[PDB]
């Protein structure tokens, strides 16, 4: 149960590191969808090689 | 203060992991050419470089010498403006690099030679110690 | 005898000082924070080409050339403004040990702020200059003062070679002469005001000033003032420190090269950041290899140094016949307000001449001389001078406390001022809110006025702090450098 | 492979450039 409690922590790590935190979640997920989708097709091209 | 802020400790280092995180992601797009992923990284670079030392003038915060480099672009009013120091060398080695790699890479053609060189042309330019305050009819 | 090691420079004790460089993968890692930040400052402009809510220059009859640079507030509003919650705090007490804080709160981002009703009380605070505990509403102390106060009032409309001068005025600059064991003494009004109107009474056009890398705005301020060249010498470098010496004298004028007419060093007793102190008698015994004189600034070292504590130079004990102008103030020892300079009576007689402040500035107020009075005393011979016996031995024990526990800590052990280093800018705008929500405010130091890669935040001991006080905080402390990971240390 | 015509010619120059640049060591009635 603590294991999803402890792994919002590594998230909130997450935001502290590359600043993340003071950053208006207007604009977090504008930053949070160009770190998915660049990872998003780092996946389909890496499984083609 | 935008005086050591390249003479600071890790900047060199964090430099190319910026360029290294910048053609990993360039390296991982479906309709491009491992050619024109070298042509695209040394034209982008070289256009930070420009617009990064040699357009914006003065600081983000506000200098207490009264606004003395505020007509003055970054690169001009490095470590209070003398020229042949350590960080600004490493600042003109490394396009080269990135010019010598693109020459590597998309095999010598002659596109690729126009394109790459130009971008490289031009920044080097600014970069000649006497050079220093001309300023071509604008900025 | 310690050290004698190559400057002359004869040390008493063991010196200690820590400079711990930072580490690799923190310091790539800021980068990426104030790169991701500065990415949306062009994002945020770039949004204000129509229309958190902005101060707006009159439309009125104005538009003019515009007022400010659009480009020179860039730091101010992107990366300012999102954290500026803290070292803003109105207080509400006497900033003591526990200090009420009124508590604010911003729905609008940090843009505008509103008080609701609330008083948090209780509060440790480790980020007032409150180092011999003076910051008190209660005993005979400041008991004086009110005597003073209802007798005289509270602010001469004078100045001093104008009607204003009180006979307290000419008691006081006599009390510090023998305190500091000096000639003479003269009081001003603010301590900053101290060294933007005296150093230019002091060098001309033809001098030559030594100074640190990181003096004050003071220091730097009366140095433009004075149209004199000025000259920065690495932090605490005396190699560095006599190199331009060197090349000063067997040098001129860069234009002419005609000798220098004067020389002097501006140095300071303990650097508020990097709380450290100066290497003294390296410095007494280079200026005497090159006939330089010297500035010397007591503002943190005064009532912080020496045993029953009178500054830097009976805690290197050396004599204060040896430094040409001594400055300090009594705003950061003594909970009062204004600075003073001690030196020869040769010296004073000519600064109560040329002064630019006893000849503009009005006077101190009469109840705050009081005030200082009655501190000094308790501190010549009631809470008196086992306090910094007390406060060595807070500093002494929180300096090696925090440094076993994985934090890293720059400066000298025995600096009662403790930098603590954050390094992420995010780390900034976390630890002002994580303290104050576990009952201390404290004090962080932003980014300009440091350099990229030191972000710190600094605690000021006191000798009002007492032994549970203390522990109290450094129990706070473990979780939140936990719950941050800013344990950077190796040791 | 081996050779384009006019671009190891122009390579040779940047190659060259950085030798000087290397060693110079200073700069500035």
């Amino acid at each position: 149960a603590r294991a999803w409690k402890q792994m919002s922590w590594f998230y909130y790590q997450y935001l502290l590191v590359t600043a993340l935190y003071m950053l208006e979640p207007w604009e977090r997920t504008v930053f949070n969808s160009m770190l998915v989708s660049i990872v998003g097709m780092a996946l389909y091209t890496g499984y083609v090689f | 203060p935008n005086t050591r802020v390249m003479n600071s400790r890790g900047i060199w280092l964090s430099y190319v992991l910026a360029i290294g995180l910048l053609h990993i992601v360039l390296l991982s797009i479906p309709f491009v050419s491992v050619p024109v992923v070298w042509t695209l990284t040394n034209l982008i670079h070289n256009m930070g470089m420009y617009i990064f030392l040699h357009t914006v003038k003065g600081t983000p915060f506000e200098t207490p010498d009264q606004g003395k480099a505020r007509l003055l672009t970054h690169w001009e009013q490095m470590d209070y403006g003398v020229q042949f120091t350590a960080s600004r060398k490493f600042l003109t080695i490394t396009p080269i690099v990135l010019y010598f790699l693109t020459s590597f890479y998309t095999k010598y053609d002659q596109i690729h030679f126009v394109l790459n060189t130009v971008s490289l042309m031009s920044v080097l330019i600014p970069k000649l110690p006497q050079l220093h305050g001309v300023r071509i009819f604008g900025i | 005898i310690h050290h004698v090691t190559q400057n002359g420079g004869l040390y008493k004790r063991p010196f200690n000082e820590a400079f711990e460089e930072t580490p690799m993968l923190v310091a790539v890692l800021t980068y990426v924070g104030y790169g991701v930040l500065t990415l949306f400052g062009y994002l945020r402009d770039f949004l204000r080409y129509w229309r958190c809510h902005h101060a707006t220059e009159r439309e009125e009859q104005k538009d003019f050339v515009s007022l400010y640079q659009d480009f020179e507030n860039f730091y101010t509003r992107n990366l300012y403004m999102r954290i500026r919650d803290n070292w803003n705090r109105p207080i509400c007490s006497v900033p003591g040990a526990r200090v009420d804080i009124m508590e604010r709160q911003s729905h609008d981002y940090n843009w505008s702020f509103k008080y609701t009703g609330n008083i948090i009380k209780g509060v440790i605070n480790m980020g007032s200059y409150n180092y011999l505990g003076f910051a008190r509403n209660t005993g005979s102390c400041q008991e004086a003062a009110a005597k003073v106060l209802e007798e005289y009032g509270a602010g001469v409309c004078s100045t001093r070679q104008e009607i204003g001068n009180l006979d307290k005025h000419e008691e006081l600059e006599e009390l510090v002469a023998r305190f500091l064991g000096v000639e003479a003494a003269m009081a001003y009004g603010m301590g900053f005001a101290t060294n933007s109107m005296n150093i230019p009474a002091l060098v001309g056009k033809g001098c030559l000033i030594l100074s640190d890398e990181l003096n004050h705005a003071s220091l730097v301020l009366g140095a433009r003032l004075s149209g004199a060249t000025i000259r920065i010498f690495k932090h605490n470098n005396m190699q560095s420190l006599e190199k331009l010496l060197k090349d000063a004298i067997v040098y001129g004028q860069p234009r002419t090269r005609r000798p220098w007419k004067k020389i002097l060093i501006l140095v300071e007793g303990i650097y508020s950041m990097e709380g450290s102190i100066v290497r003294l008698p390296e410095v007494i015994a280079l200026k005497k290899k090159y006939k330089a004189y010297l500035y010397l600034d007591e503002a943190h070292s005064i009532g912080a140094l020496g045993p029953t504590g009178r500054g830097v130079v009976e805690y290197f004990g050396l004599d204060p016949e040896d430094v040409d102008v001594m400055m300090g103030t009594f705003t950061k020892s003594f909970g009062a307000s204004g600075g003073y300079i001690g030196g020869k009576k040769e010296l004073i007689d000519y600064l109560r001449t040329h002064s630019h402040s006893a000849v503009y500035a009005t006077s101190l107020s009469p109840p705050v001389v009081e005030q200082i009075i009655t501190s000094m005393k308790c501190i010549m011979g009631s809470l008196g001078k086992e306090c910094v016996q007390q406060l060595a031995e807070n500093t002494r024990y929180f300096r090696r406390r925090l440094k076993e526990m994985g934090f890293i800590i720059y400066g000298n052990e025995d600096s009662p001022v403790v930098p603590l280093m954050l390094y992420m800018p995010a780390k900034i705008g976390a630890f002002g809110r994580e303290m104050l929500k576990r009952n201390i405010g404290v004090v962080v130091v932003g980014f300009p006025a440091t350099p990229i890669i030191e972000s710190r935040a600094r605690f000021c001991l006191s000798a009002a702090h007492t032994k549970e006080i203390l522990d109290t905080a450094l129990k706070e402390i473990d979780e939140v450098g936990d719950l941050l990971q800013l344990k950077y240390s190796r040791h | 492979y081996e050779a384009p015509a006019y671009h190891l010619i122009l390579e040779g120059i940047l190659i060259l450039w950085i030798i000087r640049l290397l060693f110079s060591k200073t700069y500035k009635t």
